[PDB]
């Protein structure tokens, strides 16, 4: 095989520095087309002799005089004649052929002019448009990652080939430009035309393709100057910032920078930080160095109309992506397959840098709910992977696009924070700055690491472990999946097997462990914690840790800081009930929700009974807290889908009723009558879920509040007395309540609304009508892109199908108007997958799998498209309601029945 | 945007 007919690159030529000088064209030409022109020079080494010359190039045409490039001998180093220069599509390659072979040790400049569309593809060096008043601006900007730089430039494109950069953009001179690095110095005209400048910058470190960026636009920035002179800047939109959105980015990355520093034991590598918000960047954050990017809602913070929720996903993104400045960019994975702890670490380590920034509201607690129970339900399945894969798999752009998934970002999060517990903290910090000192601006694998964390084991006697770290993780990192682990208290046998949703499931991956694991066991002990254990990689072990009297209790997993779910014998559970029904606050609050988490998904296991998983539900009624909530309403909103149009559901909203009304209360006086938020974030997170399933379940008093604020409002538009907080629900339960008043006050609340947040709240809220006349009044306007955006169509068609009266209504209007298919596949996507998942979800009848038979027989013609795979899911998925609704409904109601009082 | 929602 040739070559260049090969996905990896050759490892006969390494590069060594860059230059590269780019010019985007902001005016379209005759046909509407944006281009960049671009030239660089890049000067590589010869390891071993090699008469070819293969580097990345993807949608570039060459302008070079001449062949494609130059080729020159740097210093006193001959060099060969070029027979010819190709490119080579599949593999994204230009090929340079030599006359004769480059030799070891000597150094060569190859030169290159090129230009390319300035697309509005996110992809390489873009184009991105949005709207300033009645004027249209374009800016550009940039998306390497993964496999793009090569898109903007001819360059070895893989994270381990490391080099300097010398950027520099020629741009409109009223135009900003920014780069990784600071300008080298005020930007100077172009003597060809002086209606460009030229703008250069200081050269990079050495560093990785993938995190280079490069910008040119009319925005400003807010900034700060750390007391190291580290330069900090938050760039937006002139109105965005005039506004004073950027001042909460502004405020936490100060500390969030200062906090990373210490925790890696590592200096931050660069003279500064920007950091820039911009409008529908649809890969939500990336991590360039010194310029990393966001789209706007992910940076960007209105006090008067963001809700806490809001600023904790800025507080967290911001941590996220400053992690990367070491993890990642400074030691680089030396491959695409260890993506998972790139993603993984740095998914974990954003809530420390954002707790120290936020430290009154416990984020750390968020990881649980927000990505361990997130990314157990997908890899509590059959179809699961581990995060582990081989090298030599991953070799295409697609194959490396696959990496970036829940299991890589959320499972990688879970297993390293289980990793750092069972070290400590302490440990795990001194193993992480000796990685990070030994490969600064290299790269790695992720033995790497655990070899630095087992030197830093090796040099302590404190912490002993069974075995070494790498045999340890291997367990978590080679096989997909993850325990149930059973403990009989009567005897203290502890069990081991690998946990699947479907009980009746075929595991076909097979396991080099079969999956055993070793698996670190903290446990608390009617209320004491309790002396840590590991798990061998046996079925069964046997310790009088789990060993309980009928009087006590023992409870495993401390804050799951252990990537598993847990079981016990009927009795334990039962006094576990029975000490969160007489004093819930001797257990720790992530581990009252674990207790609801593990026990639905054990029912859907079949593990316990169903009416085990509704009993751990029954302390509710004296819960404050957030995440306990949080856990039964998770675990709920499924049944809530099934039995919400028949006999169960008065009940199960009576139930529902019976529990909140004391938190309603509680929150009640606590605001002094809905006029002050709790203080901190947990708090405000258990208000928001309080009034929400308040009003959602009929309780008079919340209903009434919602009238009362929505009234208020109405009667003087300019002064919403709503707090963000509370606006969905507000909104939803006031429009549900009402009628063509509400809905075309909120209608025109909608038309005129500014921000992006507010828009989004009305919209779903707009769904909450009890009127069928409205309802379909809406699903007619949501075709119309004067009326509702293109982009918002399937997301509104959705709410108005999760209400119980919309339900017949969108899946009419769907089946009807499938056919802007043929108008709607073709110039842009329209999540069609999403669409169809939607108004199906609640199928759970014979019946109801009849229509969706009976309306996909319209496969002649039309198809389906994006949501082909989307429709064959909403079957399946029926068919497993149909299976569950017949196994549970009468269990379930009478259960609700009974406890509704 | 990579936080990890709940
Ligand atoms: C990018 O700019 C840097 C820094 O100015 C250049 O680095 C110089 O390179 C020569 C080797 O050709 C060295 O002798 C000098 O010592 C370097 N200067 C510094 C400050 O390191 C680098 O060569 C440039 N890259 C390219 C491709 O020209
Ligand atoms: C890459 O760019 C740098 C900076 O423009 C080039 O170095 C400059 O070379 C000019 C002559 O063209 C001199 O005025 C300066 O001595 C250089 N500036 C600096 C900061 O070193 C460099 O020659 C370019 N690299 C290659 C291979 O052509
Ligand atoms: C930068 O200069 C450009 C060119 O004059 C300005 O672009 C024009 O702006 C007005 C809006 O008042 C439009 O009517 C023209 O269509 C624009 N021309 C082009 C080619 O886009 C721009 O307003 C100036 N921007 C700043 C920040 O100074
Ligand atoms: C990828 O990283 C490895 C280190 O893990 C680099 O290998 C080292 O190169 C440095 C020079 O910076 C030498 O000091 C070390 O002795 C090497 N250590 C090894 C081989 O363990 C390697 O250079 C990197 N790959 C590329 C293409 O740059
Ligand atoms: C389990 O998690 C809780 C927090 O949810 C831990 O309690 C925190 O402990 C640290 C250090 O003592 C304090 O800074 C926080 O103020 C505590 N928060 C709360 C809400 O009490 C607790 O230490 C964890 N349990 C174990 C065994 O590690
Ligand atoms: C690249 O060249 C092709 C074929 O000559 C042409 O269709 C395309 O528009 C060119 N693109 C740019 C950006 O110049
Ligand atoms: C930023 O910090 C200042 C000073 O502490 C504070 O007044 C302001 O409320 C903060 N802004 C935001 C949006 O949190
Ligand atoms: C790294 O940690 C050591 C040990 O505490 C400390 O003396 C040193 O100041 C630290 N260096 C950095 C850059 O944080
Ligand atoms: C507990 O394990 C012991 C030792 O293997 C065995 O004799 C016993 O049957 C187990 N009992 C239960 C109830 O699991
Ligand atoms: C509940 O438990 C905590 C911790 O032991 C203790 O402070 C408190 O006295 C207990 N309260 C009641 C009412 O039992
Ligand atoms: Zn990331």
């Amino acid at each position: 095989s040739k070559p260049w007919n090969r996905y990896r690159l050759p490892t006969t030529l390494l590069p060594d520095s860059y230059n590269v000088t780019l010019r985007p064209y902001l005016t379209p030409n005759a046909d509407g087309l944006y281009i960049f022109k671009g030239k660089s020079i890049v000067r590589f080494l010869c390891q071993e002799p090699t008469d070819v010359i293969i580097i990345h190039s993807k949608k570039l045409n060459y302008t070079t005089q001449g062949h494609m490039v130059v080729l020159r001998g740097v210093g006193d180093s001959q060099v060969p004649e070029i027979d010819r220069t190709e490119l080579v599509e599949l593999t994204e390659y230009l090929v340079v052929h030599l006359k004769g072979s480059l030799q070891p040790g000597h150094m060569y400049e190859m030169e290159s002019e090129f230009q390319g569309e300035l697309a509005d593809d996110l992809a390489g060096f873009y184009r991105s448009e949005y709207m300033e008043g009645n004027v249209k601006k374009v800016l550009a900007t940039t998306q390497m990652q993964s496999t793009d730089a090569r898109k903007s430039f001819p360059c070895f494109d893989e994270p381990a080939m490391k080099a300097t950069f010398n950027i520099t953009l020629i741009h409109p001179n009223n135009l900003t430009a920014l780069s990784n690095m600071p300008p080298k110095g005020s930007s100077t005209p172009l003597a060809e035309d002086p209606n460009w400048s030229v703008t250069e910058f200081e050269t990079t470190p050495v560093m990785s393709t993938y995190l280079l960026a490069y910008i040119v636009s009319e925005f400003q920035s807010v900034n700060e100057t750390a007391q190291n002179g580290v330069l900090i800047r938050i760039w937006a939109r002139p109105n965005a910032i005039a506004e004073g959105h950027g001042m909460y980015a502004l405020n936490v990355t100060g500390p969030i920078l200062n906090f990373f520093a210490n925790h890696y034991n590592t200096s931050y590598p660069l003279p500064k930080s920007d950091q820039i918000a911009l409008p529908d960047f649809n890969a939500g954050a990336m991590e360039n160095w010194g310029l990393v990017t966001y789209r706007e809602n992910a940076l960007l913070f209105d006090p008067q109309s963001s809700s806490i929720s809001n600023k904790e996903r800025v507080v967290t993104v911001i941590a996220h992506e400053l992690a990367h400045q070491w993890f990642g960019n400074l030691v680089t994975l030396a491959w695409w397959n260890d993506l998972w702890l790139n993603e993984g670490f740095a998914s974990y380590v954003e809530y420390l840098g954002a707790d120290h920034a936020e430290p009154t509201w416990n984020l750390k607690d968020l990881i649980v709910p927000g990505d361990v129970y997130r990314v157990m339900a997908v890899d509590a399945l059959a179809s699961s992977h581990p995060l582990t894969t081989p090298a030599e798999e991953v070799n295409t752009p697609a194959q490396i696009s696959e990496m970036f998934d829940s299991i890589s970002y959320s499972k990688g999060a879970s297993v390293i924070r289980m990793l750092s517990n069972f070290l400590t903290e302490d440990l795990f910090k001194e193993g992480l700055a000796s990685y990070l000192h030994a490969f600064a601006y290299q790269n790695t694998t992720y033995l790497d690491l655990w070899e630095h964390l087992q030197k830093a084991v090796d040099a302590q006697t404190s912490i002993r472990l069974p075995d070494t770290v790498r045999a340890i993780m291997d367990r978590w990192t080679l096989q997909m999946g993850f325990p149930v682990i059973t403990v009989d208290t009567k005897t203290g046998n502890i069990s081991q097997k690998h946990f699947l949703l479907d009980s009746e499931s075929n595991v076909t991956r097979s396991s080099a462990f079969d999956y055993l694991w070793i698996v670190p066991i903290s446990s608390i002990k009617n209320g004491v914690m309790q002396d840590h254990y590991w798990l061998r990689d046996v079925s069964q072990a046997q310790n009088d840790l789990f060993k309980t009297a009928s009087d006590d209790w023992v409870l495993l997993n401390v804050n799951v800081t252990g990537y598993f779910q847990v079981n016990y014998d009927e009795d334990n559970w039962r006094m576990i009930q029975h000490q969160l029904q007489t004093n819930l606050s001797v257990i720790p609050v992530i581990n009252r929700a674990q207790v609801i988490y593990d026990s639905f998904n054990l029912a859907t296991a079949h593990m316990v009974p169903v009416t085990l998983a509704l009993d751990n539900t029954l302390f509710l009624n004296g819960e404050k807290e957030y995440m306990p909530w949080q856990a039964a309403l998770s675990s709920l909103s499924y049944f809530s889908l099934m039995f919400d149009r028949s006999e169960v559901y008065g009940p199960m909203k009576k139930y529902l009723r019976k529990q909140v009304e004391p938190l309603f209360q509680h929150f009640e006086t606590l605001t002094k009558n809905w006029t002050e938020r709790p203080e901190n974030l947990m708090d405000q997170y258990s208000e928001i879920n309080a009034i929400s399933t308040a009003c959602s379940n009929g309780l008079p008093q919340c209903e009434n509040l919602a009238k009362t604020l929505f009234d208020q409002w109405m009667s003087d538009p300019e002064n919403n007395p709503i707090h963000p907080n509370l606006r969905s629900t507000i909104y939803c339960n006031a429009i549900a309540q009402g009628g063509q008043d509400q809905w075309d006050f909120a209608w025109g609340q909608l038309q005129q609304a500014q921000l992006v947040n507010e828009a989004d709240k009305l919209r779903s809220a707009l769904a909450c009508s009890n009127e069928v006349w409205l309802l379909n009044r809406y699903l007619g306007y949501t075709l119309n892109p004067d009326l509702i955006r293109k982009q918002d169509a399937t997301s509104t068609i959705n709410s108005i199908a999760s209400n119980v009266i919309g339900q017949p209504l969108a899946w009419d209007f769907v089946q009807s108007n499938w056919k802007k298919l043929f108008q709607d596949y073709g110039g842009g996507s329209f999540s069609f997958s999403n669409l169809i998942q939607g108004v199906t979800r609640r199928f759970s009848s014979e019946f109801e799998l009849q229509q969706l038979e009976q309306f996909k027989k319209n496969n002649m013609d039309v198809g389906f498209g994006s949501g082909t795979r989307a429709l064959e899911q909403a079957l399946e998925k029926t068919k497993a309601n149909i299976k569950w609704v017949k196994e549970n409904k009468e269990v379930v109601l009478n259960w609700f029945i009974e406890h509704s009082s | 945007a990579a936080a990890a929602a709940a």
